[PDB]
């Protein structure tokens, strides 16, 4: 996953 | 990553607007209509998947779900990013499935999340959710939702309005 | 007489709610505070509800109801109003009927289960029977604790009542 | 039902  | 986030914009662009027909209600997974008692999402699938790292942490991510097995009553789902070892086994309760239409706020409001209203939502330019309060309701039906953003960096606790597409908010499934 | 029959009906079922006791991992259900019913769920007879009924006059109200019956034949419910003087049982279509909560939400354990501060609700409005359009103005702090809300009340030069006690059983979503 | 008065 991509995260802030 | 760029292309990733171009197909991940392009989902939410082409989730189809419930069209209905007059004296109508609109269906489980209209917008914020929540799913059915005892619902299954199906193969291929969007939803949000509530993964724990190694260490404990629990992140809600965007997933496809992959196969439900009712020999475990439990999902496998694959992250969105399709990055390195992208899929997870998970109970039902860590899947909240994606609306599959967008409610048209011309015919269906009452399927639109309100002011106010915690939810979880994807943070721009990530695959992640994150708690959030709706700041507005799309009044077009190609209009985001904007939302606040919980964020510790500011003094208040909240981001800006940022906008997020229908896709991609759903039901608060996370305490603080 | 009527008048205290009614009060005291309002107070049994807003204290009779139980209190939703989680342990570790569990989600507030649907029905617990402010979760919304899940997508076609179908009220039991016996159930609470806020059911919108017109009179014989025509005003639309949202009245305090429980269900009698429900027919997937025409997905229509009865109801039957609290009040003894509502004589009508009313058959009515799903989307004039909310369920009231089964749960209260605990705000110590469970606080996404309540209204955010500002929400649009309906609730039930002091010394009457029926729910009007509200916003939330803070949720209860203890299990024990009603919401207070501000009514939309035209008669008030911003609009709105002051704040009144309204218990977790009758404040409901308003969409 | 009693009404808002």
């Amino acid at each position: 996953a991509r995260t802030k | 990553r760029g292309v990733l986030m171009t197909l991940l914009q392009q989902s939410a662009m082409t989730l189809p607007l419930w069209i209905g027909k007059p004296g109508d209600k609109p269906p489980p997974l209209c917008g914020a209509i929540p799913a059915s008692g005892d619902y299954v999402a199906r193969p291929g699938d969007k939803v949000a998947a509530r993964v724990k790292a190694v260490d404990g942490d629990e992140q809600w991510i965007l997933a496809e779900v992959v196969s439900y097995s009712h020999a475990t009553n439990k999902y496998e789902v694959d992250d969105i990013d399709e990055e390195g070892k992208e899929r997870h086994t998970l109970s039902r309760r860590r899947v909240i499935p994606l609306p599959q239409w967008k409610a048209n706020p011309e015919t269906d409001p009452e399927a639109l999340f309100q002011k106010e209203q915690l939810v979880l939502a994807l943070y721009p330019q990530t695959t992640c959710f994150y708690r959030a309060l709706i700041h507005a309701p799309p009044q077009r039906p190609q209009d985001d939702y904007s939302v606040l953003f919980e964020d510790t960096s500011y003094a208040d606790g909240y981001s800006p309005p940022l906008n997020v597409a229908q896709r991609y908010v759903v039901a608060c499934k996370e305490p603080k």
